[PDB]
């Protein structure tokens, strides 16, 4: 009996966590590149005159 | 995938009326696991929102599929009477594995040109979107080359500068190995490899240079999270410009 | 059940932090060298006449 | 990796028509952990954006792989009848470990020349991109040496100045130990080591000197963050010039 | 648990490769061990 | 069984042409019950795919 309903919920919870993982990594890659670009623009702003 | 180098952009400098290519480098993040980069499964999208350009998938070819013996000694340069075979894929040995890479985008372009020409000849591909020549005289006899996008690059052969003209049909992307790639033949980037990504612009997207605009590129493999790349592009400052 | 979904999110959050670490160190190395170069050019500017 | 010395640049001064080499020194940052520098896994890229030069990977060789017994007493100088064996890799002992280093780039170049010549002779390498000779008379019989990039350096043997001519095929980089390196044979830079990085220019990139231009170098090992080096190069002021 | 390699498996070092070990006793769940092996860095190297 | 130490690997360093041994340590999980490790009954498999 219980060796099936539990397995289904496990499948669903794994997929749910994998979806957060997917989003978090993508958005970390995005934001860290925005930071890289900003740091470059800050140095350009301080240097150029 | 992590962006693991600067993003380079090329234009018809100083005139700045036309756009040629973008180059950047990627590697698997934090060395944790390998990434499948086969162009049948992976997409590379390109958008320039300000001008309404949006391409859902431009990825077409990979040199990760290609063994050195398929490209080395197979394109050749004529200097007077003398003829010189080129080496394009470099290689080194560690722990009984042969690592394979291209030293620059120019040798990667020549290797791709040959590969695609060979695939057309073998009937595996209908037409090559890329066509590279040293002789400009040919163009008069091939009027389809008149209207598509053209850029040039130079290699040194026998200490002599050779100029090549690259004719591009449509905007497309290809990938090639840069370091840490022993899996020649596979399209798989292993953990601790470095992969060059090059986007060539066709006559549609080339039409005027990116200025005061955001450009976005996304690479989406069949497993794992996609890599999203975004730059606000100020005016380009040289033959190549560093945008990201 | 919970001994799996949590592990996936941990993996993702580690990778996310490692990506910021990678970018921050690279960009620190870059900017500090721009600073070194600037300090040299400042001394050259003050000395040369 | 941290840049842990000045960046040196060499040209055909005062004539300034041609570019020879760049040298700089690196070490693991803040002494925290070791860095893998094997040339099969690591890339070194070189870009000069203003002139459209962009090389994705120029790293080929390392003397970190090489034990002193493989290079010492194996190159020799003829002074009349007399013949002198050179010592190139210096060594010292602390806590039962043998540290290994090269005192200057000149001894590193001679050690590399020998190593590559030996690898070609053993069939492990197809051709050496570097060829060093003291006798210029040989060149007439070897016409491939006529067209590639050439620079010279001098060592003192038996109190006598010996001039060597170094012929370079293509732009490449190599690494060698400078201090704090007990791991001879390994390609691993331990924390608290100092590694020399030398870039030799081939006939392509050598063609005219860097002036009023930005040059960028990036070292990307298989684990950890890459080191990015950038200099705006004013006119070179001597046989060697300090650029960074 | 110690694994000694014979002349077959010894022939060249594990690099840029996944190695998997599994222990399966007669009762209970097996233990599965997996490592992606980068280049070895000393006489002994820590892989997992 | 739990893996209850680091996994150690030995080679003909620095030459790295040949592989010698691997060592690791195991213990019954969470101290719940004993494990039969007789080599007639137990298998240990090894794969390098
Ligand atoms: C790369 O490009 C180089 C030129 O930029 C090439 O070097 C030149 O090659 C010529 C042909 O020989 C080579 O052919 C193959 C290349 O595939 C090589 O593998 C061979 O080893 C061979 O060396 C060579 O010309 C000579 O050979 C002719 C017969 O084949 C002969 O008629 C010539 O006289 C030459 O001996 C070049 O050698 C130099 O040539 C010049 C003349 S020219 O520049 O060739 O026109 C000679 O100068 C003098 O010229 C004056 C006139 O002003 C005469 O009065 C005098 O009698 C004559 O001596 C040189 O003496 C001679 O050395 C050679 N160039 C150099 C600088 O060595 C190279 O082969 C190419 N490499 C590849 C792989 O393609
Ligand atoms: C990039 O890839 C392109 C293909 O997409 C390449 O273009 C092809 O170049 C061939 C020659 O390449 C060699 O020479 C060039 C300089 O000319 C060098 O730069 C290269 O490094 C290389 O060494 C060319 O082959 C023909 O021209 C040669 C002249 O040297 C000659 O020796 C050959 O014998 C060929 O005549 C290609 O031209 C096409 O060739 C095919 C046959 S094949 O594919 O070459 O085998 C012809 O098809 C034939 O058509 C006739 C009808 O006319 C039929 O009867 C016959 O059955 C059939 O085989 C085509 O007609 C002919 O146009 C040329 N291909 C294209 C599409 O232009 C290019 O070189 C690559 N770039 C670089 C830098 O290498
Ligand atoms: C981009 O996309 C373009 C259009 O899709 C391509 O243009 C077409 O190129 C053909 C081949 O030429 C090129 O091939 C490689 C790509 O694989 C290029 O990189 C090179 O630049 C190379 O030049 C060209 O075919 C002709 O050249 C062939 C050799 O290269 C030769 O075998 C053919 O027989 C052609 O002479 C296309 O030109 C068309 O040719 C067809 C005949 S065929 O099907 O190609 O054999 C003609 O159809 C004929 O039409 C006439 C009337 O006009 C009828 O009487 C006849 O019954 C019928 O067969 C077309 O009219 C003629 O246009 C050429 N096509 C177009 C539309 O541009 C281009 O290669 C792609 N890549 C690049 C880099 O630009
Ligand atoms: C780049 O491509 C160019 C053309 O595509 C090549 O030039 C052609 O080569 C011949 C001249 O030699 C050239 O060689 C050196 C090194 O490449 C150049 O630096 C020189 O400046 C020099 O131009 C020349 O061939 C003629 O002579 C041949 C015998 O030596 C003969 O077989 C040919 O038939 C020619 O008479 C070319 O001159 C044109 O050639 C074409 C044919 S092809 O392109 O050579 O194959 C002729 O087309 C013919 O037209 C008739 C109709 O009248 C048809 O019936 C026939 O079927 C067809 O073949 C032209 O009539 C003729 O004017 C010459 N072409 C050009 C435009 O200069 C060049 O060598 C290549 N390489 C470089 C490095 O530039
Ligand atoms: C480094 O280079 C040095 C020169 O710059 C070398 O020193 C000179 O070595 C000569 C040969 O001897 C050496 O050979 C090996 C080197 O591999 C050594 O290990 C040996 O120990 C040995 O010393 C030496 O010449 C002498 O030996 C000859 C027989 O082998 C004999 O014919 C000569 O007469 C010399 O004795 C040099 O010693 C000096 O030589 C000069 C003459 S010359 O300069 O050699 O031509 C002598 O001067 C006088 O010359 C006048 C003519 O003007 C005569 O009238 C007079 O009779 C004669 O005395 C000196 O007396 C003699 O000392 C030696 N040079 C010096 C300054 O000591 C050295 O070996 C090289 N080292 C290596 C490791 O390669
Ligand atoms: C940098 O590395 C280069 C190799 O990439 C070195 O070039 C090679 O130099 C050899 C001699 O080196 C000694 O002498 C020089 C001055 O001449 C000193 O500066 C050095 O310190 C060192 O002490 C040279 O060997 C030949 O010349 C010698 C003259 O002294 C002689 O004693 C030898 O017996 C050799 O004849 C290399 O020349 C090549 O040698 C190979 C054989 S081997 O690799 O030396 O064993 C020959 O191959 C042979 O070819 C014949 C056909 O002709 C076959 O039948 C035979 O089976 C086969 O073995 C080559 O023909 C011959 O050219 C020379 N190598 C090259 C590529 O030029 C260079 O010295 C290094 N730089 C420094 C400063 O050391
Ligand atoms: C840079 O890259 C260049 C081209 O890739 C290299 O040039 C080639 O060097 C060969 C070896 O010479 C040098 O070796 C080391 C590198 O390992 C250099 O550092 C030294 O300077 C050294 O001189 C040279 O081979 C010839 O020299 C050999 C001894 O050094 C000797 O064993 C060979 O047999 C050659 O005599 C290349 O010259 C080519 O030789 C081949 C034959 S082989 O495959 O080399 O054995 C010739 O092929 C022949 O072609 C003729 C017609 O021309 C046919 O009849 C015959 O059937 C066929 O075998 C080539 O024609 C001839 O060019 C030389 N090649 C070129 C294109 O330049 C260079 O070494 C690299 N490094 C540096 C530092 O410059
Ligand atoms: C640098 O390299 C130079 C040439 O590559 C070397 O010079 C050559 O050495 C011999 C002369 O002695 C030299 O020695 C001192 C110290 O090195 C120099 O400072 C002097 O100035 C002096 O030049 C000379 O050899 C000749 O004599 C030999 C017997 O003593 C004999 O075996 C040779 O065959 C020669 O006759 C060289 O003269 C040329 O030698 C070459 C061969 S080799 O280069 O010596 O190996 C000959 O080539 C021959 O050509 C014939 C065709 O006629 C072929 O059939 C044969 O197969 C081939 O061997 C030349 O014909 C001949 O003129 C001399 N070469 C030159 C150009 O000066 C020099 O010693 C080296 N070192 C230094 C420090 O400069
Ligand atoms: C490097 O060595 C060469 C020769 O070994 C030197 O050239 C000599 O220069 C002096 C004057 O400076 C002349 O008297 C000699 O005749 C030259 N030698 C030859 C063989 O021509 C060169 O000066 C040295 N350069 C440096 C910077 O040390």
């Amino acid at each position: 009996l219980a060796g099936l309903d539990t397995a289904i919920i496990l499948i669903a919870f794994i997929i749910t966590a994998a979806v957060l993982a997917y989003v978090a990594v993508n958005m970390g890659l995005f934001v860290t590149q925005k930071a890289k670009t900003t740091i470059n623009k800050g140095e350009e702003t301080a240097s150029t005159a | 995938l992590s962006l693991s180098g600067n993003v380079l952009y090329a234009v018809n400098y100083p005139t700045n009326t036309k756009s040629y290519w973008m180059y950047f480098t990627v590697s698997p993040s934090s060395g944790v696991s390998s990434v499948d980069l086969s162009p049948s499964t992976t997409a590379i999208s390109f958008t320039a929102a300000s001008r309404g350009v949006s391409l859902s998938n431009i990825y077409q070819f990979s040199l990760l599929s290609v063994l050195p013996s398929q490209v080395n000694n197979k394109v050749q340069v004529k200097l007077g009477t003398s003829i010189i075979n080129l080496t394009l894929a470099f290689s080194s040995n560690s722990a009984g594995q042969t690592y394979v890479y291209y030293s620059d985008p120019n040798y990667a372009l020549l290797a791709l040109n040959y590969t695609l020409g060979q695939e057309v000849k073998g009937g595996q591909l209908t037409s090559s979107p890329l066509y590279i020549i040293s002789n400009t005289s040919i163009v008069a006899s091939k009027p389809w080359l008149k209207n598509d996008n053209v850029f040039t690059f130079n290699i040194s052969v026998n200490g002599t500068e050779v100029e090549y003209y690259a004719y591009v049909n449509k905007t497309f992307a290809f990938t090639y190995p840069v370091s840490g790639f022993p899996l020649a033949g596979s399209d798989i980037a292993p953990a601790g490899s470095v992969i060059g990504v090059m986007i060539l612009f066709g006559p549609g997207e080339a039409t005027n240079v990116f200025q005061y605009e955001t450009v976005t590129i996304q690479i989406t493999p069949n497993i794992g999270s996609p890599l999203t790349i975004s730059q606000y592009i100020y005016q380009p400052d040289g033959k190549v410009t560093v945008i990201g």
